[PDB]
């Protein structure tokens, strides 16, 4: 794998990706936060192959957290074989065992929607260990369900953790400030106003005028939302995903195509973002159309 | 029987709590104003999202969920009927902070004297929160929430909910409620006013340093080092800047609202704070008396016992922004 | 495509959106035939009236990921990992890729959709369908064994707009699902043609639409408390007339007290007089 | 059965008209209204053949769950076996006889979480989704060989009561799947007055009491918020003690007022004994 | 091993470390409460070498509380064997038995993030026995899952317990005042002002001007943090761990390096910290960058 | 066991110990209700030896309640073998059996931290017999797990039950119903203003004036807490056990020793108590230092 292979279709600036990989080699843990629809899940698998430099899926594990996730499933816990219960090495514990076999090659763990599950409960012992200065046998810790003090679990140096956390919902956020320190937080923007996004549209038999019209439209819409940080922070601002996908058939992006998506997707969304103002909904919806 | 226009009171409470358009509402009375805040405040939260706190649950279920508690499992023999005692983390909006909002909404609904539109929206919201459990509110509940895990926004509505709960009295019917006549009583109005200024000063007077200062008598007693019998003395506010120190004592009296004899009993407290307070910096020592009046504001200055003291008033009921100018204008004069 | 009371354009919108996006939510009041639409609609898309492909479930507040996808539940011998319906269903479509298998989710609004779907909240998206996008599930013993949504599966979600819940709003899930409103369809002739081909009076049908629409507009007047989503559905009229009892003012009176009157209470809570007016208006 | 029931005949016919078509129904009324006695005779009235076997009765409570109701695992002598519940056993019983109507009585339905108890089946009991087409495999049915479907013949009657002010707004689950019918106490009705004239009651004693309770029922229901229409007292207390063999008398009422109505009045108000004293006194005379 | 060896690199004053040993040796159980990034974990492993006076790992045991610890895990619980359950002596019970093997040499048990778990449940019987007075055979007590034949468990005198409670997450705070009497609370400050932090920066090819600038800017921020108590109390104030790390390669400290720190870690931290007005965020980020 | 050994060292008045001994012989179910640091656990071991009149371990048994404590361990229950389930006599069952043999000699059972566990779950059926009037063979009952109804368990009249409850937590406002009926509460004052507390300090090389100054401050401080009811009740107030400890070496009392104690015990305790008013913390801390 190579760096340039990824960047062809990527809307995010390279400056950010170099910033991402710079931290990730340093901190060994990062969290990518942006609105829904900006390629967090998309980049993250790409980023792993850049960081490792080789397209090996065996070394990468990708999981999505949710409410029904606990330390027993993640790391260790007692679970039923059948008639008899057993201690079940969880997925992360197994992944770290794999990393120990091959110290040289970097192993990457990608956690989508990390902000959902109770991280303090899920990681637990790992909450300390995962930090860049605390990896290695010197900081070995016995786990909850370990038979004795001698059985101890230490994160390998090689492991890199990547977290994907949407900021659209304030309810589920990483408020645990101690844990916030372990993860180095890299915001991600929709990146409408970039060359790479336009080349994607322009290559798809698209009007050059319409593209600049569209980018000018959304950039203002995003900034309006970002202004009212009390009501809606910048994290809520609309992503580029609605506009990206749907053209694989070969449909050229005419003004009609934009008008179709807005009614189905953005229109109810704006009603949700602006519950109290019905007029304000009309203004921004009509602005795109006209 | 003159009092402050009710809308202006809400602003003093806001500073009192340390943290909107009221032109729309036509109900002048306080509960109409306050309910519109809460009723709209909850709606602002729901847009971003209400607090969801993982509540652990240890319960008897037909399977493995999270962590099984082996002891409760074998002791109750739950395995035999295909059940385990297992601990898991349900995610609810039923938190203590959230329950309080809902119970207060019932109180707002039950109030006999309230705008009809306001009650209509509130009754909708009470319906819109099915999962949350109604509660019988006491101050003890709010006491537990002083930890402040909740956001800066939640703490505002909870303060509103705290205010309503305390100022709720039964009215015509056993079920319904009637609002307290908050404005009439001096003690709560004064305690608002004293706290209103202290919190007001920290925000606006970025130039000066603002602290409430405990003071100790210059006395010595042959009997006791303690001096418990002597009155406890704590400044209302002290607003110290390098050029001048200043103590203010402010109180709400009904008698002063009358434009005759004048109520200045608070001044007796003030001098003794000036005397017992001794400045290391020795720049200067000044005092200010500020009271609320309705019609107009008059400022006087005095040189009493070697101290520079102000008697002043502010015309609450004028307009809230101009009032902000008037309050800062006063402090500028005397502080300098 | 014949007895449907919904416009042909909207179903034309739906089929294109469904085929392209692969997920949709049909959101409207109760009584607009969301379920009948979805059941009819699935059969159009499959091209055959196959009930085995189509599976319907009705979410409810206690529904959880243990039931839906994976879970530990007891057999006769003891405990085991029991593959829930969606894992079981996605396996079924995985066996036969070419045909289109459909999943209908009723009362979707009630449950905490993130909790139930969980891992598939990412996978369900049309681009993220395939082996490359697989993830190991929560209860999977080994990382190597993973779960991936197949490309053929299409999901249809039925949402009742009459229970707004100010509990959790997720704008990410809204991205996966393309939301389609459904209006009751009183104005549409197709609903009228059904009744006019059931020996209804020409005027009576015209009066009925006038009566209900005046009610519907009142409900949508105050968007904050109530809305277009709350407004009354038509379905109550469909049922109960295939016995042979032709429409009459007496028949409507039965339905109003039987069916519409509770609805009115819930919407116009603690306001009997407003109910009396709109209830009585219908009888006239 | 028609003559014995005290509720208006129009209501009795109305229920069958709703029940036959809708197939799911719930009766909400005050305690002492004969909700259970109504449903049984109404169940027999709907079948027309007075078979108790067809009817099966269940009382809900907060502990009641799917393991009892439908299917569950109970310990054997050693190990454990799947244990079929009431509704699963009941419906399979009706499955043989499609023509024959089978009824199920769910008492105090509002107490339990309908979802938790029924589970999967909660959609299947909605009349639109009934029969072989709407088969769903159940939670504990490990194999897919057999599926559970509630057949068309089954009708579900639920007994709910508006006694308690503690009750909040009814669960959303019920409202969708159930049609709510309110039962009046029925003092005014001729059928109740003809039940006391047959027992040699004085018409003045009869007529006064109908007027006397009605005066209470109006005031208790006059309250907007705490005590509504649902609270108002039922007639069941008046039945018990008359046709066993003991004739009506004024003192017989006095026993009955103290027995049930007097404490009941205290529970609803629970504030002022004087208000209780006046109304209880007026009942006596 | 001795104090001079340990305190070469520690940024904490000598004053506290002696204060720590004053309370610890008399009281035998302490808690180090400070914000994240102040070396609470760092010192605690080092303290173990001081009190024993020697670097042996066996006399030390380190664990972390993950809000899933229970009495079954810590002291006594039932664990599955192949077909049937057995009683397993927990980690602390295993440790105390080692501790009484030799009373002369002191034994340390270190519990990170003690604040999280419901401590009343975990310790249980030990909550009485941990205290300095209530140690030794005189206060022998029978445990819950003890054998029918009387066997009693007493915390030996030699054992010392050290806890590491961060003060950022307010909810996770010890409000069991019966329990808070067993432990002694030693606040640990951020450590900016001290020269011993500064000397660490200077030695790594750093200008003293920037170093003195850095501490000046940070201390201004922490006062703004410390002044509030409603949401951001004294405890939230920013730790020094961010600046410590990442300079091992030879990266000299400069505003270019500081710029990476502030944009990436601190600036997210601040916006979550305040989350009322963006202007306050823009102020403090620019102050550090300026 | 002569009273002379017992009662001098104790700070609690000889008046109140008499009252305690009255109710205990009369009612046999007694609860000492006081804040942490007032010697609840300290007296109870002594009181048992007072009543028996001798120092014998056999006649006295001590346990601490916690949430895991249950009937199946306390009284009777089934414990797994490698496979089988064997019934096992619990503590109270085994202890009373000892008491049956010697009816004349008084027997004591000491139950610390009783509020933590629900009594009903633990005692269960035995709360019926445990009451003072319902003792002796006439009221015998067959237990829940008894193989046959013939086997019966009655709490003999000789045993007296002592329960140590601390009113230091907000939850205890809803006191358990089970405790009040069957146990008789006794309140323990903190007891700064006591002659014996002073005499303990005076013998340990303490100035008389310094000691009395301290009592005036603490009595003033505790009085401040007693005024509140919403946040801090009377039971929250400071105990007298911080000051007793730490003088065993011979280190003389002084403001220096007090200064460590305030900084490491009472200052953070006040931070927890008075979160809402930070200055209120400062008001006392300097006052206590004074
Ligand atoms: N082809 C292409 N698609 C992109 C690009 N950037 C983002 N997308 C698309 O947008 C969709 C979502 O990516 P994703 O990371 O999951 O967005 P998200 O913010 O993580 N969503 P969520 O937060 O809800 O998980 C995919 O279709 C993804 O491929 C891009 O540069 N090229
Ligand atoms: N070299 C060196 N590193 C220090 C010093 N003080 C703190 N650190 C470093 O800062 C980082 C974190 O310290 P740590 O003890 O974990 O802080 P913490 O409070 O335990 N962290 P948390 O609250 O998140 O659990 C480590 O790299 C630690 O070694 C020091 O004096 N010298
Ligand atoms: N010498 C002496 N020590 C006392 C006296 N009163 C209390 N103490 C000491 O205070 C320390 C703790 O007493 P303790 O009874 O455990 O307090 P507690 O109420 O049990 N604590 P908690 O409520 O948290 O369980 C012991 O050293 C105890 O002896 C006393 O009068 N004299
Ligand atoms: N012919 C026809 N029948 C309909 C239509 N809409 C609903 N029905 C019938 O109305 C009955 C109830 O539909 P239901 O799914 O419960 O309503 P919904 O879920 O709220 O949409 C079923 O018989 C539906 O098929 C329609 O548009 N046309
Ligand atoms: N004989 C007879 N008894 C009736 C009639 N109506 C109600 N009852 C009696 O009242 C009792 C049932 O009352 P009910 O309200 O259901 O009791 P509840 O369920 O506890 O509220 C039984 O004795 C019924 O037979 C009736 O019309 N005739
Ligand atoms: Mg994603
Ligand atoms: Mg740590
Ligand atoms: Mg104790």
């Amino acid at each position: 794998y190579c760096l340039e292979d990824a960047l062809n279709d990527l809307f995010i600036p390279e400056t950010t990706i170099e910033t991402i990989l710079k931290r990730l080699t340093i901190k060994k843990n990062i969290i990518l936060q942006g609105p829904p629809g900006v390629g967090k899940t998309f980049v993250a698998r790409r980023l792993a192959y850049l960081l490792t430099g080789e397209k090996a899926p065996q070394r990468v594990n990708m999981v999505q957290f949710h409410q029904s996730y606990s330390y027993e499933d993640f790391i260790q816990g007692y679970r039923p074989n059948g008639v008899g219960f057993r201690r079940k090495d969880g997925i992360f514990y197994n992944f770290c065992q794999q990393a120990k076999e091959q110290p040289e090659k970097k192993y990457i763990f990608i956690i989508d929607e990390i902000n959902r599950a109770n991280l303090s409960k899920v990681f637990g012992e790992v909450m300390m260990l995962m930090e860049h200065d605390k990896r290695g046998e010197n900081w070995s810790v016995p786990l909850t369900y370990s038979e004795n003090d001698e059985e101890r679990f230490y994160v390998p140096e090689n492991v890199y953790i990547i977290g994907l956390m949407n900021t659209a919902d304030r309810s589920l956020a990483v408020v645990d400030y101690a844990l916030r320190r372990r993860f180095s937080f890299i915001d991600i923007e929709p990146g409408f106003d970039t060359p790479q996004f336009r080349n994607f549209l322009l290559n798809k038999k698209a009007e050059p005028s319409f593209v600049e019209s569209l980018c000018q439209k959304m950039n203002e819409l995003n900034q309006e939302i970002s202004k009212e940080a009390t009501i809606l922070g910048k994290g809520f601002r609309i992503g580029h995903s609605y506009f990206c996908c749907g053209l694989e058939d070969g449909t050229s992006p005419d003004t009609q195509w934009l008008n179709e998506i807005v009614m189905t997707d953005i229109a109810p969304l704006l009603e949700e973002y602006f519950f109290d103002d019905p007029y304000k909904q009309q203004k921004w919806t009509n602005k795109l159309l006209g | 029987q003159p009092v402050i226009p009710v809308r202006n009171i809400y602003y003093m409470l806001t500073y009192a709590w340390g943290y909107a358009n009221l032109e729309a509402i036509p109900g002048n009375n306080l509960l109409d104003i306050l309910g519109y805040v809460l009723n709209k405040g909850v709606l602002q939260l729901s847009r971003r999202g209400l607090e969801l706190d993982y509540n652990p649950n240890t319960e008897i279920i037909p399977g493995i969920k999270g962590r099984i508690e082996f002891a409760k499992t074998i002791r109750g023999f739950h395995l035999n009927h295909g059940k385990t005692v297992s601990t898991f983390d349900m995610l609810n909006e039923d938190t203590l902070a959230n329950r309080i909002i809902k119970s207060t909404l019932a109180i707002l609904i039950k109030h006999e004297k309230l705008n009809s539109t306001i009650r209509d929206e509130a009754r909708s919201l009470y319906r819109k929160l099915p999962g949350i459990s109604t509660l019988h509110l006491t101050p003890q509940h709010f006491s537990y929430l002083n930890g402040g895990k909740n956001t800066r926004y939640y703490k505002f509505v909870i303060s509103v909910c705290k205010f309503i709960v305390n100022n709720s009295i039964p009215g015509q019917n056993k079920g319904h409620y009637r609002f307290y006549d908050f404005e009439r009583n001096e003690k709560e109005m004064s305690l608002l006013y004293q706290k209103f200024l202290y919190e007001f000063c920290r925000r606006e007077l970025t130039s000066a340093n603002t602290t409430r200062s405990y003071l100790k008598w210059d006395a010595s007693s042959i009997s006791d080092q303690s001096l418990n019998l002597l009155p406890r003395m704590e400044t209302d506010i002290t607003i110290r800047s390098s050029e001048k120190i200043l103590i203010v004592d402010a109180k709400y009296y009904k008698s002063i609202f009358s434009r005759e004899k004048f109520h200045s009993q608070n001044l007796y407290q003030l001098m003794n704070y000036l005397w017992s307070l001794k400045p290391e910096n020795g720049e200067n020592i000044g005092g200010l008396l500020i009271y609320p009046h309705v019609d107009t504001a008059v400022k006087h200055r005095y040189k009493i016992n070697g101290f520079d003291i102000g008697l002043c008033t502010v015309n609450l009921g004028q307009e809230w922004p101009c009032i902000h100018q008037e309050l800062l204008d006063i402090f500028d004069e005397y502080l300098k």
